[PDB]
């Protein structure tokens, strides 16, 4: 059966993480035109703070938002971790990385 | 400069921990069944006729 050489090249500080998007309405259609935009949080110093962080996505008729802080964070979030493995299949070697999985949601004020 | 779209995971590996089963040996009890009422050896009659 087919297998990979498993390596945790992962995160220098564990400050670096990829990132993950789901969307709670289903598959983008076109991926390509969307444009994502990582926020984070100014305060550096609340070690609570420091890891909020908000993702938005563009496109031409809406907007989609995910935090990973707040009752947008879900528990999937923290109860599991995701991570991204990259395989070389020449080599069968795995590099495998911290992510951060945001789930994302359509944008509209009053 | 943007974050974009990147291709599809081409697999999903979910990662337990999960421990294994031990050998049957079916351990039922410490003194098991239900162990008989019995005779006390001997007895001898506790009684006689009079006469």
């Amino acid at each position: 059966l087919p297998s990979a050489r498993w390596q945790y090249c992962g995160a220098p500080d564990g400050s670096q993480r990829a990132v993950l998007v789901q969307f709670s309405n289903g598959k983008l259609q076109s991926p390509g035109n969307m444009r994502f935009t990582l926020y984070e949080n100014k305060d550096s110093t609340n070690p609570r703070k420091r890891n909020q962080r908000i993702l938005a996505a563009e496109t031409d008729r809406l907007s989609y938002v995910g935090n990973n802080f707040g009752t947008g964070a879900l528990k999937c979030n923290t109860l599991c971790r995701h991570f991204v493995g990259i395989l070389n299949k020449t080599s069968g070697q795995m590099e495998v990385y911290d992510a951060e999985l945001f789930n994302m949601q359509p944008l509209f004020s009053d | 400069g943007g974050l974009t779209c990147a291709s599809a995971p081409q697999g999903t590996l979910r990662i337990l921990e999960g421990p294994q089963q031990s050998l049957s040996g079916s351990p039922l009890q410490p003194i098991p069944a239900s162990p008989p009422p019995q005779i006390p050896p001997g007895l001898r009659p506790r009684f006689c006729a009079f006469g």
